[PDB]
Order: structure tokens, then C-alpha cells, then sequence
RNA sequence: AUGCGCAGAUACCGGGAGGAACGCCGAUGGCGAAGGCAGCCACCUGGUCCACCCGUGACGCUGAGGCGCGAAAGCGUGGGGAGCAAACCGGAUUAGAUACCCGGGUAGUCCACGCCCUAAACGAUGCGCGCUAGGUCUCUGGGUCUCCUGGGGGCCGAAGCUAACGCGU
């Protein structure tokens, strides 16, 4: 069972409650599939560059875990079922290849 | 010109979220720059597209601009 | 008829003919011209000159609904795009500013045989 | 796929003596492991032909090792394919 | 010119459906036995290169037949069908034009499953191993990192070979 980094973008226009709820909704997919969350990162509001759901902003999410490999597909089809839900990218973890000095 | 490796400092080229040095290697037309322009390797050049796309998908890169005053 | 004091002039510039539109500041259109609104006929509509004529007589078309300054937005590449641009810089009408956002697809449709050629 | 300690297992539970890696019996166990995993792969993916290549391969080189082992020691032999439960 | 447009088309803005293909990166680049392989992500899986010099102990090479793979087009059953387009329907052209050009268009191109088994399936060069100057460009490892040292891709070309053209670690 390997390490992964689950993006999520989420919609801009929420408050405290129906957000909270999504990323609580979250939380529960992510541990019923077996992922246990080493860092997270929630940047929120950022301008994308180009409209995702007619929207000019998105909302970023940012876990990294480790999960069952083979769980890593049926999860992240669930993890995206909502409509706040805008992008599921889960990708495998990765030595920081670096560039000058 | 200048060579767009030459402007920086150590950066990650596999970190598809720093939009700030990502978007630093692509056109005006927001297109991924040829080696000729970014001053980097073969190898390194393979995972510099790799990643841009990868930012491309989740919004935070443009696909293409419309180029200004031609 | 109402007032549209700026807005955006479009360039449509094929090999064939040159059409230009002009539209408020959403992109409604408010007037249009083309080589075969002037009075030319086929292959004459392509010609630098037909583009000028057609520009002309859109800008001033469109001068009438009191018009002045306008954004350009250029598409394809053809005898006429650039005389179509100079027209409106000639044609009073205040350019502020040109972009070209001619389609191009991201590797999409097979196209027609004429412009397979290169194999 | 195959982990290290997978395949660790593997290696001991055949080594003639402490520390042996490459003895005619380990490569047959390793090889066994592989056309295993292998074949149940290509069960579910009939198409992969590519991979079925690497399949007759390994088969090749199994047999191929088996035969050798065959004819220095008839008696080992037999003790591996019990063991593994193949080739008859 | 056929054609489409006042049942308002072309151009322009917004929303939707759908099918097919992946721009830039892209290379003189890489991978595979060949056919061949190009958006991105996961999972399943094949080959292969280097270093260490640790294990086995010649277990090797090749390979009639067999078996498997095999581009395009084509066949069967069932889907799909945007764009393209044999046939075909028109418009031009022409001495004529069963063509080149233009407007339409079905099979097909796409998917799944089963066939077919062909090709300028080409490096027109079977597979393995050993030996025989170098220079320069390049992809990918390792080192004591000017360089040295493996494994790919190129070109120039010692010796030599070739009817010549060329070939030439």
C-alpha cells in the first residue's frame, strides 16, 4: 500500500457550513478506502486560468496519503459522485526532481 | 534572448502546483517553450511537460491565449 | 437606434473573402460588412482591396450608431487580414487594440483532402 | 506485483544452503512466481499480447533450466517439481 | 457553376449534445521481435540498461515442423456515427473526361467480440559470438565527473571489402 497526493477543487462559493461539509464528506471516503493522511495543504481560493464549471475561481484541496493501491481508482471515482466536487487528480508521490544549484 | 532556467533558482520541476516558475515556461501564447528558449536538458524538459499538464488539467495553467497586437 | 460608443470589430479573413463584423462591447452584433456586400463577385471578394472597402463600410456603418473606438479580434490568415486592419486604424473609429484568436484545433478533425496534402 | 519480501520468502524457502541466491532450484521457484502472477494477469487481460511474449519466454527458460537439472541429479529433480507441482 | 441563405444563412456572443483525434512540448529524441506505439491519471503487466562481483556451474547457440503475433483494406454479429470519404449523385473542365478541380454522399473510417494473414511487412541487409584505427553530434547509466567507463541513436570515414554506388566496432 503506497503513497499518494489526492487534489481536489472544490466550488468558490460556499460558506463555512456547506464547505466544511463537503471536506467532512471527504474525510469519510478517504478513510473508508483505507487512506491515512500524512501532510495537508487546504490554499482555498485561487484564480484559474481558465473557467472549470462556468466559474472564474476554484477552491483547492490538498491531502497526501497513503492507501491500498488498488483502492486508489475506486475511491477517487466515489471521492468525486458530489457537485462541488469540480476535480478529483490523484496522483502517485514523487522525489522532488530539482533544477540550478 | 534570455534562457528561462538562467532566471531561476532551485525549483522543483515536478511540482505542479507552483504556478509562479511553472507558468514562467510558457509563450505568451501560453504554450510550452522549446529547449532553444527554457536553456534546459532533454531529461529535465520531458518532466517539464509532464508537469504542465498535469497543472493544465487542475486549472491552474492555460491550454492557449490569444495573442496580443498582431 | 442605440448608443454603443465602443465595442469590437472581428476580422474574418479567408482565402476567399473577407467578412468583418462589428458588435457591442458583448459581442452582439451591430453591423456587418463583406466583399460581396460591396459590390464585388467571387474571387475579386478576396483582394486586399475588397477587404479595405469592407471594413470601410463597416466601420462607417457602424459610425452611424455612434460608435468610436473599438477592441480587434483578427481570424485566419488570408489576402486581405491586414488591410482590413489598417482600414479601421484609417477609419476614424479609435483602434485600441488588436488580437488575433484565429481557432486552431489541439490535433481534432481529419481534414478535407485539400488540406491533407502533406501526408 | 512481486515484493522484496515476497520474493525473500521464496529465495529461502528453496536455497540449497544459507545464502545461496542462484542455484538451479531458486531460479526455478523465482521463475515459477513470475509465470504465476503472469498468467493470471493474461487471464483477465486476453488482449495483452505484448506481455504474453515475455510469458513464452520465461516458460523457455524454465524448461530449459528444468532440463538441465534433469540430467545432473534425476534426483532434485523430482524434488523441485513435487515441490512446485508442474512439468506432469 | 452546382450548393446553401428572407422558414433569416455567412460572420458574432451564450448554452447544450455528440463522435473522433490529441496542438505546443516534439527532437537530427525514446520504446518494442516485428507489425507498431504520442493529452492526462490510476491500476495490472512485458522487455531492457548500469553498479556490486554475492549465488549456480557450460545450464550454451541456432532452429525444419508446430504454436503465437502480425499495418491498411476487407468479412461476420452487435453497437456507434462528429469530421473524412471508395462507390454513387451533381457542378465545372475537356476534342471526350467513366479523372484531375468544385458541391453533395453510402460502405468504411470508430468500439466490442470473432475472421482474414497480406504489404515498398524495407536497413529492400536472418540470429548469435569473437576479432580488426580513429573523429564528432546525441539519448540513457556509473566513476575519482577536464574527462573516464557501459548500453542505444547518428554522421565522417584506418585497415579491408564492393561491379560500382557504397559499407566501414
Amino acid at each position: 500500500m503506497r503513497r499518494y497526493e489526492v487534489n481536489i477543487v472544490l466550488n468558490p462559493n460556499l460558506d463555512q457550513s456547506q464547505l466544511a461539509l463537503e471536506k467532512e464528506i471527504i474525510q469519510r471516503a478517504l478513510e473508508n478506502y483505507g487512506a491515512r493522511v500524512e501532510k495537508v495543504e487546504e490554499l482555498g481560493l485561487r484564480r484559474l486560468a481558465y473557467p472549470i464549471a462556468k466559474d472564474p475561481q476554484g477552491y483547492f484541496l490538498w491531502y497526501q496519503v497513503e492507501m491500498p493501491e488498488d483502492r486508489v481508482n475506486d475511491l477517487a471515482r466515489e471521492l468525486r459522485i458530489r457537485d462541488n466536487v469540480r476535480r478529483v487528480m490523484v496522483v502517485k508521490s514523487q522525489e522532488p526532481f530539482l533544477a540550478n544549484a | 534572448k534570455a534562457k528561462v532556467k538562467a532566471t531561476l533558482g532551485e525549483f522543483d520541476l515536478r511540482d505542479y502546483r507552483n504556478v509562479e516558475v511553472l507558468k514562467r515556461f510558457l509563450s505568451e501564447t501560453g504554450k510550452i517553450l522549446p529547449r532553444r528558449r527554457t536553456g534546459l536538458s532533454a531529461k529535465e524538459q520531458r518532466i517539464l511537460a509532464k508537469t504542465i499538464k498535469r497543472a493544465r488539467i487542475l486549472g491552474l495553467l492555460p491550454f492557449t491565449e490569444k495573442l496580443v497586437r498582431k | 437606434k442605440r448608443q454603443v460608443a465602443s465595442g469590437r470589430a472581428y476580422i474574418h479573413a479567408s482565402y476567399n473573402n473577407t467578412i468583418v463584423t462589428i458588435t457591442d462591447p458583448d459581442g452582439n452584433p451591430i453591423t456587418w460588412s463583406s466583399g460581396g456586400v460591396i459590390g464585388y463577385k467571387g474571387s475579386r471578394k478576396g483582394t486586399p482591396y475588397a477587404a479595405q472597402l469592407a471594413a470601410l463600410d463597416a466601420a462607417k456603418k457602424a459610425m452611424a450608431y455612434g460608435m468610436q473606438s473599438v477592441d480587434v479580434i483578427v481570424r485566419g490568415t488570408g489576402a486581405g487580414r491586414e488591410q482590413a486592419i489598417r482600414a479601421l486604424q484609417a477609419s476614424g473609429l479609435q483602434v485600441k487594440s488588436i488580437v488575433d484568436d484565429t481557432p486552431v484545433p489541439h490535433n481534432g478533425c481529419r481534414p478535407k483532402k485539400k488540406f491533407r496534402k502533406a501526408s | 506485483p512481486i515484493t522484496k519480501e515476497e520474493k525473500q520468502k521464496v529465495i529461502q524457502e528453496f536455497a540449497r544452503f544459507p545464502g545461496d541466491t542462484g542455484s538451479t532450484e531458486v531460479q526455478v521457484a523465482l521463475l515459477t512466481l513470475r509465470i504465476n502472477r503472469l498468467s493470471e494477469h493474461l487471464k483477465v487481460h486476453k488482449k495483452d499480447h505484448h506481455s504474453h511474449r515475455g510469458l513464452l519466454m520465461m516458460v523457455g527458460q524454465r524448461r530449459r533450466l528444468l532440463r538441465y537439472l534433469q540430467r545432473e541429479d534425476p534426483e532434485r529433480y523430482r524434488a523441485l517439481i513435487e515441490k512446485l507441482g508442474i512439468r506432469g
